[PDB]
């Protein structure tokens, strides 16, 4: 049975919808304490730091997956941190409260690799070396110009 | 949402003496591939105009293409007070983005320029500062430079204009020179190019007595 | 999605000569009716301070509100380049603005001071001018003021700082007077305060 997330991202700003959706072929738990749900999914209405840590489930017929609650103004999201070449690798600058962004930059090791004018998710359709780095986002909210935290990825063997 | 526009004015050495080109620069700036074709349309005095030539997208830095229009302006068009405008048509824009630019209105006034010698306190050291003093013009719009004997001096540096008590602005430019190069009693010209003097110049002469 | 945040320094003359009292001034706009409520924690060196004081709210004219706090720094800790961070609160923002400001870093470099007289070009107009000129000091924070035998005179503009080409600044000051008095013959003085100087001022005067 393993824990199913949607929108997947572990990665979260507050203010954002998570769900939690238990498979199976319900009961819960949050940091090894018992979830009020019974149904066959669980809702998150609004993220806060309190619903960070592990997230288990069993249903009548699981291994933890975890859930960060960032905040600040943008969210560099991707379902990993590590990837080997020819992978495609997803990056999403998400804002908070799903903000509607223009003049979007990704950029690795300080450096722009690429933009657009409106909120778009970016793609490098497939994984080579020079790629792993240091990466955020940018964009602007209302007339302020913001940034994301940073992350690093990987590309092995 | 972009392409964010500038527009820009000619050097003001370029619009006052016949020899030279003026043009003003349309610039372009924050275009994606998705929406790279950039159109331009050029107006004088709300008349449209063509002659304008349009450089390539040069790519910058940051994942974003750079444009540029250039037009070739008359010296007696600009100087007369005409309004240039300039129109960006693209496929992310929903209105065309219009910048418009013009020479600064008012009457114009012609400079008066000062030239002074170094401070007598200076000359303990191993350079002195040799001073031009421009004051009582109007628009802010100026050019000054200093020669020895023919060349271009390359050793100054000068104040942006200050706008006077008297509604006139005013600028110092500082000539550094050696004090070996000023006891000898060479000569030294700050000039000074404005629309408001004869022949747009003028020369005042800097040398021992 | 706002308020923003602009945090100013301290007027040199107050960082400079004892007597006055300088201060960061951080101003909070763009605060909206419906998120009106503002905090600030101040910070020097990365330590907290609350010896500032949160000034009453002035609505602006864009139907929006403007606050401001104003933290007073030690006048020496400044100079030694300590970093003041003000940290704005808010419900606009998810989280809370920081923004810092510090002294110039660099070496500091002595000003030189030179006083010049009119051209003898200008001495054939019902008024001539008094050149201060100012050359050689790091940082671009200076304080340029004339005089008439110790009083202060009025009828002087100055020139911004102007980056030189050897890393120091310069600027010029212009007093400008009737012709009669150049003649009078009257001394004047232009007096400069900046932290490379012996007491932090110097004078240069000029007479016939
Ligand atoms: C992606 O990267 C882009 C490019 O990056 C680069 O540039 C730097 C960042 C660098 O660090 C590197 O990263 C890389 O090099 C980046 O684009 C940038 O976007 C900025 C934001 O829009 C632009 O800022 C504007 O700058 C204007 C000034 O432009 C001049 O000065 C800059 C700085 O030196 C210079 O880079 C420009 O080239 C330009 O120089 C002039 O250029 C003209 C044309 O070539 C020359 O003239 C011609 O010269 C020829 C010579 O052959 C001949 O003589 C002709 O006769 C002559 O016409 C000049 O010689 C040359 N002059 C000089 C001194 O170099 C500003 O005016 C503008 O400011 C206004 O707008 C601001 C808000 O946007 C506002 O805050 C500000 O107050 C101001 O406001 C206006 O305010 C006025 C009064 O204050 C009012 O009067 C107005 O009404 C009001 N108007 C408005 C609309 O509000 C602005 O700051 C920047 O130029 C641009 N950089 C480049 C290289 O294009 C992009 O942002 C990046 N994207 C992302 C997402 O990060
Ligand atoms: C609704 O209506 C509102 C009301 O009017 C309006 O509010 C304005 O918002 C503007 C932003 O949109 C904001 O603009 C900023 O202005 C900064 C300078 O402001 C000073 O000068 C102005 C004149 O040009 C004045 O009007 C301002 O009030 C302000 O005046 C200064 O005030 C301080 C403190 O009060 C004072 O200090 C104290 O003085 C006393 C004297 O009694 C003592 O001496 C004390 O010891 C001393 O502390 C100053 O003396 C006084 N100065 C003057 C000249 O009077 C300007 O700096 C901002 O620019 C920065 O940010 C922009 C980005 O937006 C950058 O493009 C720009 O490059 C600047 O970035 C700075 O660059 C520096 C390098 O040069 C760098 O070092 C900095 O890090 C960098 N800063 C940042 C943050 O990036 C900016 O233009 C304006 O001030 C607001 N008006 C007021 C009255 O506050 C609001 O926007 C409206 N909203 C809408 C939606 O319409
Ligand atoms: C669970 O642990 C996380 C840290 O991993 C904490 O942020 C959160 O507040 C805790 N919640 C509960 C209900 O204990
Ligand atoms: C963002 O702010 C940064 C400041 O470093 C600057 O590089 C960039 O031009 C600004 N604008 C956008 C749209 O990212
Ligand atoms: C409403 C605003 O007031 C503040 C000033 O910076 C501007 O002049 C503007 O008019």
């Amino acid at each position: 049975a393993v824990v199913f997330l949607e929108p997947q991202w572990y990665r979260v700003l507050e203010k954002d919808s998570v769900t939690l959706k238990c498979q199976g072929a319900t009961q819960w738990f949050h940091n090894e304490s018992l979830i009020s749900s019974q149904a066959s999914s669980y809702f998150i209405d609004a993220a806060t730091v309190d619903d960070s840590g592990e997230y288990r489930c069993q249903t009548q017929l699981s291994d933890p997956v975890q859930l960060e609650v960032h905040i600040g103004w943008l969210l560099l999201q991707a379902p990993r941190w590590v990837f080997k070449e020819e992978d495609p690798i997803h990056l999403r600058c998400h804002s908070w409260k799903n903000t509607a962004l223009h003049k979007v930059t990704y950029l690795q090791n300080g450096k722009g690799r690429k933009y657009f004018h409106h909120n778009s998710d970016f793609y490098i359709p497939k994984a080579t070396l020079k790629d792993s780095g240091s990466y955020f986002c940018r964009g602007l909210f209302g007339s302020k110009n913001v940034s994301s935290e940073t992350v690093q990825i990987t590309i092995t063997q | 949402a972009g392409p964010d526009v500038f527009l820009f004015p000619p050097k003001p050495k370029d619009t006052l003496m016949i020899s030279r080109t003026p043009e003003v620069t349309c610039v372009v700036v924050d275009v994606s591939h998705e929406d790279p074709e950039v159109k331009f349309n050029w107006y004088v005095d709300g008349v449209e105009v063509h002659n304008a030539k349009t450089k390539p997208r040069e790519e910058q830095y940051n994942s974003t293409y750079r444009v540029v229009s250039v037009l070739t302006v008359l010296h007696q068009d600009w100087l007369n007070g005409k309004e240039y405008k300039c129109k960006v048509s693209n496929k992310a824009l929903p209105l065309p983005e219009e910048k418009t630019i013009s020479k600064a209105k008012g009457q114009p006034r012609e400079p008066q320029v000062y030239t002074l010698p170094p401070s007598r306190d200076e000359l303990t050291k191993n350079q002195v500062s040799l001073t031009c003093l421009v004051k009582g013009f109007y628009p802010s719009d100026i050019a000054v430079e200093w020669e020895s004997n023919g060349q271009p001096e390359n050793n100054y540096k000068t104040t942006p204009p200050v706008l006077d008590s008297d509604g006139s602005f005013f600028l110092y430019s500082k000539l550094t020179v050696d004090k070996s190069r000023w006891q000898q009693g060479n000569v030294f010209s700050c000039s000074v190019m404005h629309e408001a003097l004869h022949n747009h110049y003028t020369q005042k002469s800097l040398s021992l007595s």
